[PDB]
């Protein structure tokens, strides 16, 4: 008669509404840490470790989640980061609401195949609207714009204070990293800025380390901690007792010839070492291994050797250093030449006090002028919202560099789309005006969370923001009201353009793509079946 | 087409990578890798010679149990830098094809 | 396919107009070779989303 | 079994005022176990640790290290007296009692339908102006006097343990830093954890503890024919074996002939005898490593008059070498004149108490020591453990910035002055979170009166009107007293570096804990 699936089978709209209450469940959590009004959150696991966090992608991906269509709002979180940088808050809302939406349009026997030809029209006319009304290039305003787009990003942080002092340490860490590539291609590699945390004095002493900032220790304490006008010597193989391979083995047929191998497997490994050495070399950082025996030609002749470092820092050091990042013996048949000419350079290599640590840094390294930041929390668990919270803020001065172009935040996107999606309805719909309707609506969500996190008033400041944004769509006299966005220090319609509100394209181009996408996976799920676990069998 | 009445599907390889949306999908006729390239300093190379190479550019080794006697103060010498010697005519047997 | 070193020689090798790693925003990067000569019957689709 | 189709499954969920005026709670918790932990009239502690050992202490960070709380609020102001802690010497509880008070204040404005972005933004307001006001009613400390270093020291130590014995704990601190204030390459480096090592014995009298100059070590003699008595030894100091032991290799020897396997025994013997030959060239005296002595290398450093310590630990051959002048070297036969550590005092193989302990005093200059500590038992002697290293490290902020607060509350009503006539200038909504700042800052001379004894509305009053006037404004809490005594009489004066992160840390911490309104517990990690 009925299936003989061993699972369990639910169709209708009883997963049809299911999926808008998964949906719902992300939304509802992160809905309170949106805009410069949001408050942080704090993720207790079961053994006790407490993270504060108020970014999107941070807290969907240590919470655990069970239903399917949670997944892919966890997951759309995931992809903000590694394609914009940050979003994962507003592209979870966005895509929640377009599924409340459509569970609406659905529910009136509209079939959703509609809805998602409906939304395609609507997603691709956004992006078609935010590219013919941008308000300018990164050629107006000059530096104020990597400021002003730094500290949109910031205000939901811990680090959204009033003055521009964690503004410019982020703008001029991405401005000294610029690494310009083949066919002209001035790219800035956020990665390279080592971002460090030290609980130690407040944020107001985060130091912007114009160089490289190592996080190791120097090992034996008989080495000068500070080296003037130093030498790097970056190079991967371990400074250890020179062992022989599988394939090789000491077999000895005479005792006299005993203590002879015995000091060939020191006489060999002192052999690289006087020569890396003599050629002027000062600072060697090392991702192997350094034992006991090799500290004693670096005590002995004043030099820097720094042991088991990371490989993606050895990378950085060189490449702002200048130096080769050299593994072992090379250059045509030679006994050890060492190529002493693509040594590194810097200015001072100095190990400071980190607050009972120890911590080496490189002064401007002489070719390249690279940077690193270290960050001064309160405690560990600051310093860990610090470091969240300066990579979304790198991230927004690496888009508007590349791509020179920034749109109004603050909602004064969301407003100008929910009326031109509207009067595009109107034109060419006949059975899909509803669907493009509805996208309108579920873009509105945006300034209408900024309304309730702030306390102001929701169905009156929204309503005078779409006033100001209407009148500038039917009435062409130059109103130049596109740029309204939300002042919610006060709770009334400011213009974006001269208060500083800036943020990229991308950061809205990108999620509008992703959240309508993520709406059509979820919107075909009219029939369900899941399996029992297979584990006991 | 017009010589043949069969046409096999495992020739057309199907590469899934997360990022953007399916506007982005490509139907580029070279090949494409998922492996990374060590090491990936130049990671760009014009008017490319591809080669594929089946052996091991390691230290010498064969399918019978090979080991090196070491029964002297110079014969340890010999080890390693006769290793050296080896690869290097590999590496420049490769180099002087182009 | 080379598989002993003394048979390696330029008959043995391919070509290609552009070899490059593409720096993918997204899930790391992957190659692509870009033109050859007297190219086969093969082709590669790359699926996003 | 159908299970029921959740989301989130064994996880909780909390928002609102809940969460809010509940970390307010979990703060002023933790205030009220170390507010009896503040003034000079303060009482000690008994901490019972599950390792079975007994913690009887007044400091508050090794109190609060001992409380395990399962609040993810209070998990917070722990670590926040772990940071005191280790950038400064005596500045943690401060921090503990005035967090939880500014955050007190913080839960009045939560109830009047204020934002919690409103009042962190006129925390940092008042945040900046707490440190501009330090630095004016601040004072230039001579480094170079001996007898303006003691009152500094003597501030920090009236608090703890230690206050009996003030003039004995004040000399040990002093010159315990002055001692390790190394300076090789242009940059001026203390280190007070590495190399100003602690050894604690139990027996004796406390008034008999004194500063060595040198190092100390819980060795004996290798063997009973070397001496125990050098007055002037030629110390090298080894990091490698002086055995013979198997090599890093897969060496194999195959004996055919008779003659070969006494051969390699005596091979065996003159390695030995070669790498001990090396290190009489430049005639030695005492012979320390950190690895093992065979019997082969004691005959020969017997008939050679070497005395030899065996098995050193790493932290102990660092810190010789800084006060004898040596290099540890890691090979015999590599060895050179300016490895030698000469300059070493007499050299004296004591015994205290069933136990030989070798001594290395009387150093001409050394750049390491050790306070040797002398007490009735192991829990009086920890507790004066811990009273030393907030006593070296609060002379160790003056020798870097040498300026200093008026303490005793007089450093909390300076600024509460000066943060209630700038408030005058605000006009706005964020006037009146500003204002709740200095009176947060009044709890730290509340909490000096009501350890002695005192009253405080009587005395709170009279402190309040004198600082009205801008002629003195250095009046603060007599805690032994009770009375209000200037302190350019008392002698009462805190570092810059403790008064800067004691505000610093105590601010922010109520930035972070004001922004939290979500808790999520319950799911599992990797
Ligand atoms: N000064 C400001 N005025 C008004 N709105 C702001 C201001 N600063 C930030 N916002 C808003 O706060 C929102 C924060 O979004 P966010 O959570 O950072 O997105 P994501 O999670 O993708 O990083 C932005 O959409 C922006 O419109
Ligand atoms: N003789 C005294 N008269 C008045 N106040 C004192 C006296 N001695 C110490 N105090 C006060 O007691 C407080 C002790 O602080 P403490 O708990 O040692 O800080 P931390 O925990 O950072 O070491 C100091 O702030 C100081 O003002
Ligand atoms: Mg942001």
């Amino acid at each position: 008669g009925p299936l003989s699936v061993f699972g369990d089978r639910s169709t209708g709209e009883t997963i049809r509404s299911q999926n808008v209450m998964a949906a719902a469940s992300i939304a509802n959590i992160v809905k309170s840490s949106l805009g410069p009004v949001g408050l942080d959150k704090m993720l207790v696991d079961d053994i006790g470790d407490v993270t504060i966090t108020n970014d999107g992608a941070t807290i969907l991906k240590l919470l655990e989640v069970e239903h399917p269509a949670a997944k892919v709002l966890c997951e759309l979180a995931d992809l903000q980061d590694k394609e914009v940088g940050d979003g994962t808050t507003s592209v979870v809302i966005i895509a929640a609401e377009l599924l409340k939406n459509a569970d609406e349009l659905v529910k009136q026997k509209i079939h959703p195949t509609s809805v998602i030809s409906g939304y395609r029209l609507a997603c691709k006319e956004a992006v078609r609207y935010i590219n013919e009304n941008l308000i300018v290039n990164t050629d107006e305003l000059g530096r104020d714009c990597l400021i002003n787009a730094a500290k949109t990003s910031m205000s939901s942080k811990i680090i959204g204070i009033n003055g521009d002092f964690f503004a410019n340490m982020v703008v001029d860490a991405v401005l000294a990293i610029k690494y310009t590539d083949i066919r002209g291609q001035p790219r800035y590699p956020v990665n390279s800025v080592n971002i460090l945390k030290a609980h130690g004095r407040s944020q107001m002493e985060s130091m912007l380390i114009s160089g490289y900032a190592l996080n190791c220790v120097v090992g034996s304490q008989g080495m000068p901690k500070r080296i003037v006008n130093a030498k790097i010597a970056c190079l991967d193989f371990s400074l250890q007792k020179t062992k022989m391979k599988l394939g090789v083995q000491v077999v000895i047929t005479d005792p006299e010839k005993l203590d002879q191998i015995r000091q060939r497997e020191s006489d060999i490994t002192k052999e690289r070492i006087q020569k890396i050495l003599a050629t002027g070399a000062n600072v060697i950082l090392t991702t192997g291994g350094i034992d006991d025996m090799c500290l004693k030609y670096f005590v002995e002749a004043g030099a820097m050797a720094v042991r088991r470092v990371l490989k993606r820092d050895l990378k950085r050091i060189a490449k702002a250093s200048g130096a080769t990042i050299l593994s072992t013996l090379a250059n045509l048949e030679g006994e050890e030449t060492f190529e002493a000419a693509m040594l590194g350079q810097a200015e001072e290599v100095v190990q400071e006090r980190i607050c009972d640590d120890e911590l080496i840094l490189i002064k401007n390294t002489k070719a390249r002028t690279s940077a690193s930041i270290i960050l001064r929390g309160a405690n560990d668990f600051m310093c860990d919202e610090m470091e969240r919270s300066l990579h979304d803020a790198l991230c927004v001065v690496k888009r508007v560099l590349e791509s020179k172009s920034v749109v109004p935040g603050g909602g004064a996107v969301e407003a100008a789309l929910s009326i031109y999606l509207e009067n595009y309805a109107t034109s060419m719909g006949s059975r899909e005006q509803l669907a493009i309707a509805e996208f309108a609506r579920s873009l509105l969500v945006i300034p209408n969370t900024l309304a309730v996190n702030a306390a102001q008033d929701s169905t009156d400041l929204v309503a005078k923001l779409r006033a100001f944004h209407n009148e500038a769509q039917v009435n062409p006299e130059r109103k130049n009201l596109k740029w309204i966005g939300l002042d919610l220090s006060n709770g009334k319609p400011r213009d974006n353009k001269q208060a500083g509100v800036f943020e990229p394209t991308i950061v809205k181009v990108k999620s509008l793509k992703f959240a309508t996408e993520a709406a059509i996976t979820i919107l075909r799920i009219d029939d369900l079946i899941k399996l029992h676990p297979e584990s006991k069998d | 087409p017009a010589t043949a009445t069969s046409v096999d599907l495992r020739d057309i390889k199907i590469v899934k990578k997360l990022g953007g949306t399916i506007d982005d999908c490509e139907l580029v006729e070279g090949l494409v890798l998922t492996q990374k390239v060590s090491n990936s300093g130049i990671t760009r190379v014009e008017k490319a010679k591809i080669g594929l190479i089946q052996f091991c550019l390691s230290a010498p080794k064969t399918d019978m149990d090979n080991q090196i006697v070491v029964s002297d103060y110079a014969q340890m010498d010999r080890v390693l830098r006769e290793e050296r010697a080896y690869i290097l005519n590999l590496v420049k047997q490769i180099k002087k094809t182009g | 396919p080379v598989a002993h070193i003394d048979q390696f020689t330029a008959d043995m090798l391919g070509s290609a107009e552009l070899a490059e790693e593409v720096n993918l925003n997204g899930s790391g990067k992957l190659l692509k070779i870009t033109g050859c000569a007297s190219p086969g019957k093969t082709v590669t689709i790359v699926v996003r989303g | 079994h159908r299970p029921v189709l959740v989301l989130s499954q064994n996880t909780k969920r909390e928002s609102g005022r809940k969460v809010q005026s509940g970390n307010i709670n979990a703060a002023k918790t933790i205030a009220d176990i170390i507010r009896t932990c503040l003034g000079p009239k303060s009482m000690m502690k008994m901490l019972l640790d599950p390792m079975g050992g007994i913690v009887m202490t007044n400091d508050g960070n090794a109190i609060l290290r001992e409380i395990q709380v399962q609040h993810p609020a209070a998990k917070s102001m722990i670590e926040i007296s772990r940071t005191q802690d280790e950038e400064v010497g005596d500045g943690t509880t401060s921090v503990i009692i005035l967090a939880g008070e500014m955050l007190s204040v913080a839960e009045h404005f939560l109830e009047q339908q204020m934002h919690p972005t409103v009042v962190i933004s006129a925390y940092r307001k008042a945040l900046d102006d707490m440190i501009s006001t330090l630095k004016k009613i601040s004072i230039p400390v001579d480094i170079s006097d001996s007898d303006m270093m003691l009152n500094i020291i003597n501030s920090s130590i009236t608090t703890k343990a230690i206050s009996r014995w003030s003039s004995l704990a004040c000399n040990i601190a002093l010159d315990a830093v002055k001692m390790v204030q190394f300076e090789e390459n242009g940059r001026k480096e203390i280190d007070i954890k590495k190399y100003a090592r602690v050894e604690k014995i139990p027996g004796g009298i406390i008034e008999d503890s004194c500063v060595l100059r040198g190092v100390m070590i819980n060795k004996d003699v290798t063997h009973p024919r070397m001496r125990r008595y050098i007055k002037n030894p030629r110390i090298v100091l080894l990091d490698s074996s002086l055995e013979y032991k198997k090599g890093e290799s897969q060496t194999d020897i195959e004996i055919t002939r008779e003659e070969d396997f006494t051969r390699i025994l005596q091979m065996e013997e003159e390695y030995i005898q070669q790498l001990c030959e090396d290190i009489i060239q430049l005639k030695p005296d005492v012979v320390i490593t950190e690895k093992g002595i065979s019997d082969l290398a004691q005959h020969y450093l017997m008939r050679a008059n070497i005395t030899a310590i065996r098995r050193v630990r790493k932290t102990d051959n660092n810190r010789i070498a800084r006060a004898c002048g040596a290099r540890i070297v890691s090979r015999p036969e590599e060895l050179r004149e300016d490895d030698v550590g000469t300059g070493a005092g007499l050299l004296e193989i004591k015994k205290i108490g069933d136990e030989y302990f070798t001594f290395i005093t009387d150093c001409k200059d050394p750049k390491a020591c050790t306070i040797l500590l002398r007490g009735a038992s192991k829990e009086i002697l920890s507790e004066v453990e811990r009273n030393l290293q907030d006593a070296m490290q609060v002379c160790r902020n003056v020798l870097l910035d040498p300026q200093l607060v008026p303490g005793g509350g007089a450093s909390e009503m300076a600024v509460a002055h000066a943060l209630t006539e700038k408030s005058k200038a605000m006009t706005g909504v964020e006037q009146w979170p500003y204002r709740a700042v200095a009176q947060a800052l009044e709890v730290i001379p509340r909490t000096l009166i009501q350890n002695c004894g005192a009253s405080t509305i009587r005395l709170l009053t009279s402190l309040r009107a004198k600082h009205t006037q801008e002629n003195c404004e250095t009046w603060g809490v007599n805690g032994e007293t009770g009375t209000l005594v200037d302190m350019k009489e008392l002698g009462i004066w805190e570092p810059l570096a403790v008064k800067l992160q004691t505000y610093k840390t105590a601010v922010e911490t109520a930035v972070l804990l004001l922004r939290i309104d979500d808790i999520v517990s319950g799911h599992k990690k990797k």
